[PDB]
């Protein structure tokens, strides 16, 4: 618990701020797969084309949503990412008023230009282990133990590729985070406008009741403070390998769904056993024709549960994309006035960067400490006359007044053009005598 | 390549699918693997412009397309794509049917692995290229 | 019918958090916010007096502050007037919870 | 025994049924538990009327 | 029967985990704006009374 000492003419304001690097992580697309219809319900055999085509076209329902889930996948990473109409390239002068940006600029000495951090997330995931059939159909002579992959694609469960590879999205992500660099948010309206940084820094911290006098005169102790929180989050993220969490979730339901389906198929569904071939040639037909009913229906209910689960869990996913859509629009391409929105604190600007099956935004914040106390009044009379401020309050040590804005303590002199007046002194609750200063007197 | 034990007759591997096999006169153990399947897609320009499609195996290296239509028994009419007049392989599979040029354009037909195609007026055809982002 | 239920397997899990806890978190922003406007939501707890957060949020939606100093009576008796009449709605109608 | 023949069905059940139990409470813990301290009013309450 | 009967329990659970999705955007709903609207002055009109 922390009480707080509560008056009615006592105000803390704080003294100093830092900068804290903030993580966030937001899944964007499940796998895309499809299904085959006659492997997949018994095997390749004549007798099932045969007595199956009268129980209806119900794979055809199944292959039309399934296709829906595949192509809106592929539609909301494009809507996600694919929101600038242009590829930007930085200058080889890298020096930003002192901001060091090696960890997340893209690297030229790589096969493929995947950045620093993009790198440490891919190797820290590492349990996709591709499987987009990066090229399959090479699983013919298995002298290891075959993997689960291709078993699951040899019954009649495929996965198809994405349609936007790897380095493409990272080709996207350099892009943003050089427009969001070089020139402010002026590329989200229009053409890109170039200016230098630390006037945009001074734009932002204007943005957020502060004038930009606090910063040109503390550059050097932003860039620290900037570089060293930089460090600190490498250094966190490389060190938890616990800390992603959803998307290992993403993966590990569409496995225990697949599993689950695979499993499914030594069933006996109240008949003689799983096996075709023998329950076929053992019987007679008017008997073997109801095993083979009683299989089929079985097996179609199963795969129908399977794809409603699918067609469920796509619609969680959509939702998640597109909050994470307007995210990335709002709170890259602008400086966002929700608090709690972009990262805990006052917002000052967020960086992307890619991971294999989603986004994660870095939010660059403000954050006040190292407060004082003082003591207050709302208005001061002179001559009869009360005087309030123009945009600060009033506060005093104890022996004299002053004027200073809300989030940082910087006093100054009572004058007649840093106030304004209304009527006289007698209607206020809190009045305090003082002088005032006209400063042409 | 795999060994087995003395006793040991026939492998099995998870979601219980018979893999290897050991020859009982032999004693050898082989490798069992499904026969060539996959997936057909067709790749069209619109019935009002033109008459001519391509062909899109998904999931397999196609240098045994034509003896797949050749089983399969499709018509001339497949078997002339079957044939390797001109095949192009991609990471979803092949197509066939589509010349490959070597520029950049912007994307209308998605297939896959970054990779379109569409329809462009020189001779008119299918061609098939790489995606480009932008300018 | 409870016990009905139960009979069949139909456990019914209690909630990890009791309500008197949830009162409590309650009851804690409603000081911060009363106590501390809005910096208390980024940083700490900073203490300032009740007018001077209303004149800020006056400040906000497009009036200065020399509306709140010559009209406080009236604010706070509007003010309790108000929350009496949705003490007494509220009392009244037991449909509009839906 | 007979269910024995359909298997861990119920089992991914309450393998299904169980999220839902753990993301309720998610739920709450998110949309209250937002403060790193309890604060408590003053005594004297005298909030300018 | 015991088909039927599993039947049943299966389309419950869907029903289910149907209404959860829904109480879940409503809870982040609520979430949103209770960090908002309490936690700070909104500019969005109707969206806070
Ligand atoms: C605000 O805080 C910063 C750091 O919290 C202060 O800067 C440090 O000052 C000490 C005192 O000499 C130095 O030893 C550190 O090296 C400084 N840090 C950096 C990053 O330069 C700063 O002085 C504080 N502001 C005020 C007005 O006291
Ligand atoms: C930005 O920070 C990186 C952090 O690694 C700096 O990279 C270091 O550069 C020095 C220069 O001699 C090398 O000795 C170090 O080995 C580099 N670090 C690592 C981990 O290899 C980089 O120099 C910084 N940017 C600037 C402009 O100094
Ligand atoms: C309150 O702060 C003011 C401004 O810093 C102080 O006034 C000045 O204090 C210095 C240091 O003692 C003197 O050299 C100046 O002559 C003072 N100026 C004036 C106009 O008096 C003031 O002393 C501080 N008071 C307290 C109680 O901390
Ligand atoms: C601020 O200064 C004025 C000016 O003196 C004070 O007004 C006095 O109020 C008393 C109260 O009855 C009168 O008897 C005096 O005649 C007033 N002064 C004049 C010059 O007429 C006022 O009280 C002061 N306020 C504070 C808070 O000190
Ligand atoms: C602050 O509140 C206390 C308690 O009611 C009161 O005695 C005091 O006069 C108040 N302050 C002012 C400046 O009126
Ligand atoms: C302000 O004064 C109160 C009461 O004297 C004290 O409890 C509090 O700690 C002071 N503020 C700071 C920042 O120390
Ligand atoms: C099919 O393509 C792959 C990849 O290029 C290659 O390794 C394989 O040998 C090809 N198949 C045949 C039969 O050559
Ligand atoms: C296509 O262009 C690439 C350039 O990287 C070249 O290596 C390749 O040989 C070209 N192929 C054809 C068929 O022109």
């Amino acid at each position: 618990e922390n009480s707080v000492a509560y008056s009615n003419n006592s105000i803390a304001i704080p003294t100093n701020f830092t900068i804290s690097v903030t993580t966030e992580i937001l899944p964007v697309s499940m796998t895309k797969t499809s299904v085959d219809c006659t492997m997949y319900i018994c095997g390749d055999s004549t007798e099932c084309s045969n007595l199956l085509l009268q129980y209806g076209s119900f794979c055809t329902q199944l292959k039309r949503a399934l296709t829906g889930i595949a192509v809106e996948q592929d539609k909301n990473t494009q809507e996600v990412f694919a929101q600038v109409k242009q590829i930007y390239k930085t200058p080889p002068i890298k020096y930003f008023g002192g901001f060091n940006f090696s960890q997340i600029l893209p690297d030229p000495s790589k096969p493929s230009k995947r950045s620093f951090i993009e790198d440490l997330l891919f190797n820290k995931v590492t349990l996709a282990d591709a499987g987009f059939i990066k090229q399959y159909g090479d699983c013919l002579g298995d002298i290891a133990a075959r993997d689960l992959i291709c078993a699951q694609k040899f019954k009649g469960l495929t996965v198809l590729p994405p349609l936007l590879t790897d380095e493409m999205i990272a080709q996207y992500t350099s892009a943003l985070l050089a427009g969001t660099i070089t020139s402010g948010w002026t590329f989200g309206a229009g053409a890109a406008l170039q200016i230098p940084f630390a006037m945009q820094m001074a734009y932002r911290f204007n943005g957020i009741g502060v004038t930009q006098n606090v910063l040109y005169e503390n550059q050097k102790l932003i860039a620290n403070q900037f570089n060293s929180a930089i460090g600190k989050i490498q250094d966190s993220l490389s060190s938890t390998a616990s800390a992603l969490g959803k998307l290992q979730d993403v993966v590990n339901h569409n496995a225990q769904a697949l599993n689950t389906l695979v499993k499914q198929l030594s069933s006996k569904f109240g008949a003689i056993s799983s096996v075709l071939n023998d329950i076929f040639s053992r019987l007679d037909p008017p008997e073997a024709e109801v095993q083979i009913d009683r299989l089929i229906t079985g097996r179609l209910q199963s795969l129908q549960t399977y794809v409603t689960q699918q067609l469920i869990r796509a619609a969680e996913i959509r939702a998640s994309a597109n909050l994470a859509a307007t995210k990335m629009s709002e709170c890259v391409l602008g400086q966002s006035k929700r608090v709690d929105f972009c990262g805990k604190g006052y917002h000052l600007m967020s960086f992307p960067q890619s991971a294999p099956h989603g986004v994660v935004f870095l939010h660059v914040t403000y954050v006040p400490a190292q407060e004082k106390n003082f003591t207050t009044a709302p208005a001061i009379c002179h001559d009869g006359k009360a005087h309030f401020p123009r945009e600060g309050v009033f506060v005093s040590n104890g022996t004299h007044w002053f004027v200073t804005q809300r989030n940082f303590y910087e006093p100054q002199i009572i004058t007649t053009d840093n106030t304004f007046v209304s009527g006289n002194c007698d209607v206020v609750i809190g009045i305090v005598n003082n002088t005032v200063y006209d400063p042409l007197q | 390549n795999k060994k087995f034990l003395p006793f040991q007759q026939f492998g099995r591997d998870i979601a219980d699918t018979t893999d290897a096999v050991r020859d009982p006169q032999t004693l050898e153990i082989l490798d069992i693997t499904p026969c060539s399947f996959g997936g057909v897609s067709v790749i069209t320009p619109g019935t009002n412009t033109s008459n001519q499609v391509a062909v899109l195996y998904q999931g397999v290296n196609c240098t045994e397309v034509p003896v797949a239509i050749h089983a399969d028994q499709l018509t001339p009419t497949w078997r002339v794509y079957s044939t390797g007049s001109n095949v192009f392989q991609t990471r979803a599979g092949c197509l066939i049917g589509a010349e490959y040029v070597n520029n950049s354009y912007e994307c209308d037909i998605p297939i896959g692995a970054g990779i379109c195609a569409s329809y462009q007026t020189q001779s008119q055809s299918i061609i098939a290229y790489t995606m480009s982002l932008g300018a």
